[PDB]
């Protein structure tokens, strides 16, 4: 298992433990991916002293697993955030988020005269690195955009 | 069956060098031997929810020329999309039953995209969707440019004017830059720049590429100097200082102007060439647009036509 | 304060401590009433083992201190609650909610003719306890509206 | 200082019972003794953002008949608020620091109140603000009702047209149910339905009110007939099936009426009422009006004059 | 007779420091100590052919205030100028003739200056004659400056906005000039820079002036920080880039700015002065078009009474 040693948040069994999250961003992650919407525990700490970071956040889900729910995505608003799934209160496994080829659904497409907006279309843009400004070229309109524009839309 | 065979004509961006030196090759081959009935029994429509002149004239010429039938509107006014409202998917989830290949041009980017989603197997020309792409129009610049200057490789190319809403450089570039050794001069108003994407792509591509002020600063270099319409029906309130012509072109100018090189222009013009350089030999537009007939009918043949042309 | 129990929290001095807060509830005073735009350490906890509400959601929010106008707007959403008062890991207060008269500059009046939007001014409902919801009633366009249909922000 | 000096006047829902009493008290001193110069210095605003013949006129003339001067202006077309785009915080900011009062009528709701807001100790009236209140309105209803009925309580009032969009309606069934013993009779389509909040207003008082589908169901038991225009410039698209006129009294649906009726209606009429009404004993929307003179008269004097009217 | 009886009151440029002052002096006695008959018999024509609230409004005001009658239109939509095509000699030939003084405010400049040659010694008062003048706006400005900081001279003061169109900043800044020691701050888009004979003006006089980029440059020196909004209304198509506020006052920008400074603004203003700027205690525009009233009624008094005020 895993006891307090003047770390005041160490306590689960099984299911995936978010950490690393920037400042300011746990909010936004428990909101995108509908989190909250669960009968399961979860158990959030805001502004916690990172050695590591200086000020982070931190999610802990019960029985939930967050493969399908986009690590993908995640890779966008907590590059350095860290993902371990647990098990018998034991980090079984651990990993950072990498980023996707693609987004789909999720994002608006800045592009107010894209095909997209009017249309039973699923939005869909293609990541790629540039330099600590992520840009996203969508699918449709092929007009690129920063993921902070995109994003903060 | 060729590389084009019922391929979607989208984008330039998603062509390779072979796919666009298979339509000139066979732009040619049609343009010194003609083949009337090629497309003999096929119908094929042509959607124009924007207005145009040259690409729907030349496209629906060119059909003709090889005995395909053409069908559509040139105005989305009489259609049930604008009397009735209706949605780009659900046209086309009609036309797509009726024809065998949809040529279309519509105001929003991503139109002709968003319409192979729904056009089961019935392959979709983009006639220009919205300042996006326009690769049919970069197919005729690339016929052109080769026949005027012996290559697509190692020249010096200028694009003046409204670089930001210009659907037909951003495909232009695209496929130039395809090719080897290509060095580009940008001469557009601040407003209306050159997409980032463009420039990001040419630098990966370690292309060479420079600003420009004026025409006269590269006029001594360049080998086609691309000039081009403001797209005011794509500019924003807030960019309508624009609307004019910053740069003009005129016969004097070209005083300086290599032997070889040719003017060249989607011809809508609004006064960015003075009607003086008509008569000049580096006038090429009108010609461009002519080539249109070639470079259109080898498009169409490659996608409904299973055989390479002989 | 505890040591001989089950539950897994400890270790808090000198805050406000939510508690009993109906389950799906939690996340929605957090979002609604702007409880995580703030530097200070925030720890939550939702689906939480409850004695008798079965389930609950949990907030502890450090040196932050809710008045009493603020506590009672809880009670729109979360009658039930309990508010604690921290200090040197003291239970100093102890509190609960009672429906307000008004809640200001927090929800956005439905109505689009309301004169409220394009204006320099916050929003104010009167707050009046209906039968199975409760009404709010715009101090600008003077409509009522049910409170599970004005929005935040 | 009487109760209302220097009070805003923006819903009735905050009026009591004493005031009005006290509004029409005075209006009847005034209308028996005229002051033509009660209000001697005073420059009032008379802000119309919206449409108005009757509330206008009457409230300015009735400045006027106190010795008061107006500035405004009918149309906020000539306003720097439209011509420059401007907010209404911004408005009433600057005009309150000209005039002495404000009467202003407003497209959206809350207007008033916002203005209140800021007008630092300069009164604001609310001459209507787009279908929520109609303070005036009302008193010169009430004050309507009382000379023709002898009273204010235990009156059988009926309430036709768009009930949901009729400011008027919503300010004068909140004052009538400030009065002991009156019962409504609530007849308009279903799409404009009186509001809820107006409703659960009356049971929480133990008001007794009704729906009826016609005039002919209720015209023997009524005192006050009171007719609306339907809000057409309020009414959603999904209602528009609402801007003809559902309900439409005639001459002849008086016969079985009460010797004492009177047909009353804010005027301005679009077919609800033939004008073969205009000639019956029980046509008494145009006097109705004329008491709009008195009412406002009043509520300009109790508002700007300290001194209670002799 | 006061030195500006009967005067007409067209450009700051035609007006002595003497005359500034006068209005000055005779604006803080009437504020002290109103007069409410001062022009008992007087009818003034408020004539305005273009978009006008707090210019309209004080002046009317300041009418009624002094006990004069006015008359007039706010739109030129009405008149037989616009609904029957009629030059503006004409509509003052006859104007002249009914009322004893005319304020005028004109899309086109030169209006004012135009009218005083066919207005028969009825004083012409000029309320805004398009992108040019706005004499009566500078006077209030001069009130609400001195008011605060005590002085007319030596004091530093920053204009920032749309210089070239803001006919407010052209005279204020005529008018500042003819003070000692005055130092100008111009924070302004190329496009719409202060105009070129101001410049000069400022240079013939010795004055000192510099061109600044951002607010924050000058916000530790000025005393007086004038705001002006795009005159959207006044921009030539090539122009249209600037339409938006390039310069945004917020209360965070204020905070090294010196205790005795006030932000003014004529007023319509769009976004270039925070809403959370009005709650600091730098925000001064709505007095200062509290004081429009003053200095309105003061000229009024001046240019229509022949002996000074007591
Ligand atoms: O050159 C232009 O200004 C527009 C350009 N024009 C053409 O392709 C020629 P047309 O509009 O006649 O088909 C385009 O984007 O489609
Ligand atoms: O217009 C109506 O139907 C009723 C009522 N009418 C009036 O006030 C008369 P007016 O619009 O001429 O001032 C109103 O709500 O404005
Ligand atoms: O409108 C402006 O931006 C400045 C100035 N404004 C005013 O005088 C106030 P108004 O237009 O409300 O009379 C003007 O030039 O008219
Ligand atoms: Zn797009
Ligand atoms: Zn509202």
């Amino acid at each position: 298992m895993t006891h307090d040693n003047k770390l005041q948040v160490e306590a689960i069994k099984r299911g995936t433990v978010i950490d690393h999250i920037p400042a300011q961003i746990g909010f936004k992650l428990l909101s995108l991916f509908k989190l909250t919407e669960t009968d399961q525990r979860i158990t959030i700490g805001l502004n916690l002293p990172s050695g590591e970071m200086g000020r982070k956040d931190l999610i802990k889900i019960e029985n939930t697993f967050l493969s399908e729910d986009q690590v993908d995505q995640l890779a966008l608003y907590a590059p350095q955030a860290t993902v371990n799934r647990i098990d018998n209160y034991e980090v079984v496994g651990k990993s950072r988020p990498s980023l996707p080829e693609r987004i789909d659904n999720v994002l608006v497409c800045p592009n107010s005269n894209c095909i997209s907006h009017a249309e039973p279309v699923s939005s869909s843009f293609a990541v790629r690195k540039r330099a600590n400004d992520i840009a996203l070229k969508c699918k449709y309109c092929e007009k690129e955009f920063s993921h902070n524009v995109v994003l903060a839309n | 069956a060729n590389p084009l065979y019922q391929k979607h004509i989208i984008s330039i961006n998603d062509l390779s060098r072979d796919d666009l030196n298979l339509v000139l090759a066979t732009a040619a081959k049609l343009k010194a031997n003609p083949q009337p009935e090629l497309l003999k029994h096929k119908v094929i429509a042509s959607c124009f929810f924007e207005a145009s002149t040259r690409t729907r004239l030349s496209f629906e010429t060119s059909m003709h020329r090889l005995g395909a039938s053409v069908v559509g509107f040139s105005d989305s006014a009489n259609t049930s999309l604008g009397k009735k409202g209706e949605t780009l998917a659900d046209t086309i989830s009609v036309i797509s039953t009726y024809v065998d290949a949809i040529v279309m041009r519509h105001p929003q980017e991503g139109a002709a995209r968003l319409a192979t989603e729904f056009s089961g197997n019935v392959p979709v020309l983009n006639a220009g969707d919205g300042s996006n792409q326009h690769p049919t129009q970069t197919l005729l610049d690339l016929f052109t440019i080769q026949e005027t200057q012996g290559r697509l490789d190692n020249l010096h190319v200028a694009m003046v004017g409204d670089l930001k809403y210009g659907r037909t450089v951003h495909s232009l570039t695209q496929a130039l830059a395809k090719f080897d050794g290509n060095r580009f001069y940008f001469i557009a108003p601040d407003a209306l720049a050159m997409p980032q994407y463009i420039l990001d792509m040419l630098d990966e591509k370690g292309i060479a590429w420079s600003l420009h002020s004026s025409i006269e600063e590269v006029m001594a270099e360049v080998d086609i100097l691309y000039m081009t319409r403001v797209q005011k029906e794509r500019l924003d309130p807030s960019e309508y200082a624009n609307v004019k012509a910053q740069f003009v072109l005129r016969a004097s100018d070209l005083h300086n102007a290599k032997a070889n090189m040719k003017v060249l222009h989607p011809l809508p013009r609004v006064d960015e060439i003075a009607t003086d350089v008509d008569k000049t030999p580096h006038a090429w537009y009108f010609q461009q647009a002519g080539n249109g007939i070639f470079a259109r009918q080898a498009l169409l043949a490659l996608v409904l036509n299973r055989d390479l042309v002989l």
